[PDB]
């Protein structure tokens, strides 16, 4: 209760203080507000499937379904710590536990494993060495909900249980998911020596921060790749050091720039005056939205100015280990995409096969690649191929070409990319020996838009991917939690249900196989395409449907609906067989392979095929590594779209809950036996719903109140230690409580009134034959003194 | 359920006595009712009286002894306490878990809770048992409730 | 049985051995102004034809028949006042009277404390139980 754990857990007063609320459990329910998701209330009169309603702050008469009608949690699971041991587990009372305990500056839970944490906008004391310090060693039952605890339980799973770690972090990049990552590792260090490493690291963020990270549509700047910062351990858990990988980074943000989306940050950086004396040598002018790869929609942005960076990069660059002689050609060749777009030609009039104009900005990349301007438009206008025997030149459509550098302007930068990581992957290679690691994969999660298409069904499809992982894990957790009760029977693995909407992915004659086939065939037509998939899915699988009802504002109507364990998405197959095609053109790359700089030579150095193609091994690559990690998550939350803390917009954390996972994990939670209890803290809380009953043991006294109670074997199964009851069960529980005490104290009050009474009784006897008396004789005497009689003996007494 | 002609007997002297108390006319007030039963040997609450006739004030309708006697029925089943039924719930207070719970925390029991006594009553029982809040303003509320089960005419 | 026979000589005027309807006026009115016939002559209702003196403290006895001793009376108050105080509250005292045991009337009431010891709104009855037995 000390003031470390001040903004940790609330004032045990607060417990004690709770009062208003009595929970009417039989009414007091959360109900669907559309302008706070979910709002208290108690209800009145049940029709039928409809019910008459009023709230509480406000008194509002709705008239809800029996179905939007959601469970409240008694008073008691409030502001509880882990949420998985709520006895009602839905949305609602999920949304609201985390907005009270963040209406509250708490902003850290546990969902079942999940540990979700919520943005303060407001750095607090929080985190230090003497939490830290707490924390260091403790299980997470323990203490409070907290980001250390991950760590910690996460490095004692390293240590002392062999194999590797990893803890799964994600959330909106409005969530400053990556200071909660500086942490991870802080503490990661912080701990691993006391029997730098953490900023070393930061600097180089803005490099790979003027890289993958672009302004897409939602988020001035988004991670357009997936880090899994390993951080090694040797034979005595010590830190080796720190190494990084790069997950598929979407290329295609560089030759097709949509409205509002342009390129990555780096050439608005180096196009903008950062430095005039390398403003030139690339041959490019200042202006932001004069570059055909580019232009598209945006440039510069508010708080951003675009500036600094491109000086502080600058040194990021010494500071490592590489002259300005490597440095600088990167700056160069980071030029040659933005002319490259800036290419232009033509065939010929009624027939198929391209020729020139822009030689001049030919020119200008070749050299600025140390290849003969007029080697490129020879192994790229109309190209050489390389079949069996002797290599036939390939007519050259507008086409195959046109993308062909599409390809070059990505192909290129992709490399220029794995190469710039296994740098920095050197750097830090400062070795020491390696025998394991905690690495931290973080990749952008689920995507559900106003208008989904091909590079949403991906992020997804990984995501899809990802959640299974998790469900298997809270299988075999919950499997041995099971066992390690005794109590145990079974229900099949969780991670199956996912492989139904896996499949219907991955597998053979499936969505992504079908577009890896169209996008050969010279003939590829969006509709070509979507009739194939139908005639191969809909009509006969439960996962593959057709575009519902406009749920939203105005949706960007589309050709099907893929079943996501987030929800069923709404996919536009359009232009997919137009996107998807990642070509390989067997010269260049040897063209490019040696001109006269060295990069240029050991990259390319070291078909016509697709993204998904390497997406979906690359990714095998990443789960398959996964497979073989006591995984961790840690799920932030960007409490609102507007940086002001204490608010909490509800709604953008329900979609954000929803694709976190943590709802299904709650879903899968729901099935079996959730909240269980120690047979110890089991009978003195549930004691008083028999008390007769009781010989007045625990794994017994708890035996037997469920059974005089009327327990149904249904919702429970006792284990060893403790007893299990289904989702919902204390909830009756509880309620019962609530009214026996309240009456048991009743018979004892109306017990007292007996008493009280029983005593007066007989003073109430005798008192009886004294107001007789004194009602008697009053009247008698109330006779004589009126007797005219009695007026002649009182008259005279001679 | 039929009550023998000894406890027959019995519910008329308690009824003939508590009439003479509103006025011999052979009527009880509704309101007593409850006060009756008590005498006669069944601690019956306001919930019960009230569902049997009783008034919730006095002087609201009186009884006559051929309508009492039915509702002396309703009442001799009301579920009565016991000493488990008591401990068990004065025990969800004592968080030190030894027997003892504030004076105050009681006096919160009896007349803030359920169906909250008067002040005045708290005071007679607690006066009447000599219920000696002891040192730092403590009872057993064990003894407390053993006590008033045995009624003011003790074994 | 003696304050008839001491006062028995002038239980009467003309000394007929009886009774006489004249001579009742005739030690009474000697005091103050007599009342009208038929008071005269009901106030002879009673013994139902020529009174005697057994047939006078039959009358005089009749009526006096159930009363209490100035203790039994004193007794039944206290049984009220416990606090061994020696007086009802007023209002405690007439609310006894009054709607329980058997109810006085408003009249029964209004005799009753017309002349009543109360001061302070205190009904001393130790003493009223002497305006009463004829302490
Ligand atoms: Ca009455
Ligand atoms: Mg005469």
């Amino acid at each position: 209760n000390d003031p470390d754990f001040q903004y940790l857990a609330v004032d045990r007063k607060k417990m004690m203080k709770e009062q208003t609320a009595p929970f009417d459990g039989k009414k007091n329910c959360w109900v669907p507000d559309p302008k706070e998701g979910f709002a208290s209330a108690e209800i009145q009169s049940s029709k039928g499937e409809e019910i008459t309603v009023k709230i509480v702050s406000d008194n509002s008469t709705r008239t809800v379904k029996k179905d939007d009608i959601q469970q409240m949690n008694p008073p008691k699971f409030e502001k509880l710590e882990d949420m998985a041991n709520m006895t009602y587990l839905n949305e609602a009372s999920v949304l609201n536990n985390l907005r009270g305990r963040y209406t509250a500056g708490l902003i850290y839970t546990y969902s079942g494993l999940f540990c979700i944490a919520v943005n303060p906008y407001r750095r607090l004391p929080i985190y230090t060495d003497s939490v830290i310090a707490k924390y260091r060693g403790k299980r997470k039952t323990e203490i409070p909900p907290h980001l250390f605890s991950v760590a910690d339980n996460a490095y004692q799973n390293m240590v002392t249980d062999r194999e590797n770690q990893s803890c799964l972090i994600t959330g909106e990049s409005g969530a400053g998911k990556t200071e909660s990552t500086k942490k991870v590792i802080m503490y990661f260090a912080r701990v691993a020596a006391n029997l730098n490493l953490e900023d070393q690291i930061i600097e180089a963020n803005p490099v790979l921060e003027a890289f993958g990270n672009a302004k897409t549509v939602r988020n001035n700047n988004s991670s357009r790749f997936g880090k899994f910062i390993r951080i090694h351990f040797g034979p005595t858990g010590k830190i080796a050091g720190a190494d990084i990988e790069t997950y598929l980074l979407e290329k295609s943000r560089v030759t097709y720039q949509q409205s509002a989306e342009r390129n990555y940050h780096i050439f608005y950086q180096i196009c903008s005056n950062a430095i005039p004396e390398l403003n030139e040598v690339m041959l490019i002018t200042p202006d932001s939205g004069l570059y055909s790869f580019i232009n598209q929609g945006c440039l510069t942005v508010d708080n951003i100015d675009d500036v600094e960076e491109f000086k502080l990069c600058d040194e990021a660059f010494d500071i490592l280990g590489f002259t300005k002689e490597e440095k600088t050609s990167m700056f160069k060749c980071t030029a040659s995409i933005l002319h490259m777009g800036e290419m232009k030609f033509k065939q010929r009039p009624r027939e198929e096969q391209a020729e020139s104009d822009g030689t001049a900005e030919a020119e200008k990349v070749a050299f600025l690649c140390g290849i003969n301007a007029g080697d490129l438009l020879k192994a790229l206008l109309k190209p050489k191929v390389k079949v069996g025997t002797e290599m036939v030149t390939k007519g050259q459509n507008l086409q195959q070409v046109i993308n062909s550098v599409g390809a070059l302007s990505k192909s290129l930068y992709d490399r220029m990319f794995n190469w710039l990581v296994k740098r920095v992957n050197r750097t830090l290679d400062t070795k020491a020996k390696r025998n394991y690691y905690i690495g931290v994969l973080d990749i952008a999660g689920f995507e559900i838009f106003d208008f989904n298409s091909f590079e949403q069904l991906c992020i997804n499809y990984t995501n899809e991917r990802l959640q299974q992982f998790f469900n298997h894990h809270m299988f075999v957790l919950e499997q041995e939690e099971y066992k390690k009760e005794g109590i145990q029977w079974e229900f099949i693995d969780f991670g199956m249900d996912l492989q139904m909407c896996i499949d219907l992915i991955e597998k053979p004659m499936g969505i992504l196989s079908i577009l890896e086939e169209e996008c050969m065939f010279p003939k590829a037509d969006d509709k070509s395409f979507q009739d194939y998939s139908y005639q191969n899915h809909i009509g006969k699988n439960r996962m593959f449907t057709k575009p519902g009802k406009p749920t939203r504002p105005n949706q960007g109507h589309a050709h099907f609906e893929l079943h996501h364990y987030a929800g069923n998405v709404p996919y536009s197959i359009a232009g997919w067989l137009d996107k998807n095609k990642d070509p390989i053109n067997e010269n260049v790359v040897s063209l490019l392979a040696v001109s006269k700089e060295p990069l240029v030579a050991e990259l390319f150095r070291a078909a016509f095929q697709t993204i998904s193609a390497v997406h979906r091994e690359s990714l095998n690559k990443l789960m398959c590594n996964l497979r073989r990690t006591n995984p961790h998550f840690v799920r932030c939350i960007i409490p609102n779209l507007e940086k002001d803390p204490g608010l909490v917009d509800a709604e953008l954390v329900l979609h954000q809950l929803q694709c976190n996972g943590v709802l299904e994990g709650i879903r899968i939670c729901r099935k079996g036996f959730p909240s269980r209890l120690i047979y110890s803290e089991f009978k003195q809380r549930y004691s008083i719903l028999a008390p007769n009953a009781i010989p007045q043991d625990g794994k017994t006294v708890s035996e037997k109140i469920l059974t005089g109670l009327q327990m149904d074997p249904s919702e429970y199964r006792l284990g060893t230690t403790k007893v299990f009851f289904k989702a919902g069960v204390l909830g009756n529980l509880e309620e019962m409580r609530d009214e026996r005490l309240s009456k048991i104290i009743s018979m004892f009050q109306a017990h007292i009134r007996g008493y009280l009474i029983r005593k007066a009784y007989k003073k109430l006897q005798d008192q009886r034959i004294g107001l007789s008396v004194i009602q008697r004789n009053i009247r008698k005497w109330l006779v004589l003194r009126n007797w005219q009689w009695w007026k002649l003996y009182a008259k005279v007494k001679p | 359920p039929k009550l023998s002609q000894d406890e027959i007997d019995d519910l008329k002297e308690v009824f003939e006595l508590f009439d003479f108390w509103d006025g011999r006319d052979g009527a009880v007030d509704a309101f007593k009712i409850g006060d009756v039963c008590r005498c006669l040997g069944i601690n019956p609450r306001n919930e019960d009286v009230f569902a049997v006739g009783g008034t919730h004030k006095m002087g609201e309708k009186s009884l006559p002894f051929e309508e009492f006697l039915p509702a002396y029925e309703g009442l001799m089943d009301c579920e009565q306490g016991t000493y488990a039924d008591y401990m068990e719930a004065f025990k969800t207070f004592d968080r030190e878990g030894q027997g003892f719970i504030s004076g105050a925390e009681l006096r919160h029991v009896l007349s803030g809770l359920g169906e909250r006594l008067s002040d005045e009553e708290v005071d007679e029982i607690i006066n009447l048992t000599d219920l000696q809040e002891d040192l730092e303003g403590n009872v057993k509320y064990e003894e407390f409730v053993k006590k008033v089960m045995t009624g003011p005419y003790p074994d | 049985i003696q304050e008839m026979k001491e006062a028995f000589t002038m239980i009467d005027q003309n000394r007929d051995g009886f009774i006489d309807i004249n001579d009742l006026k005739e030690m009474f009115s000697s005091l103050g102004r007599t009342p009208d016939d038929k008071e005269l002559t009901a106030m002879l209702k009673e013994a139902p034809g020529p009174l005697n003196f057994t047939m006078f403290l039959s009358i005089f006895s009749d009526k006096l028949s159930g009363t209490d001793s100035e203790e039994t009376i004193r007794n039944a108050f206290g049984m009220f006042d416990e606090l061994d105080t020696k007086k009802l509250n007023i209002e405690y005292i007439k609310d006894l009277l009054e709607n329980m045991g058997d109810n006085f009337n408003k009249d029964e009431m209004r005799m009753t404390f017309k002349e009543a010891p109360v001061e302070g709104g205190k009904f001393d009855y130790v003493r009223f139980v002497a305006m009463i037995k004829g302490s």
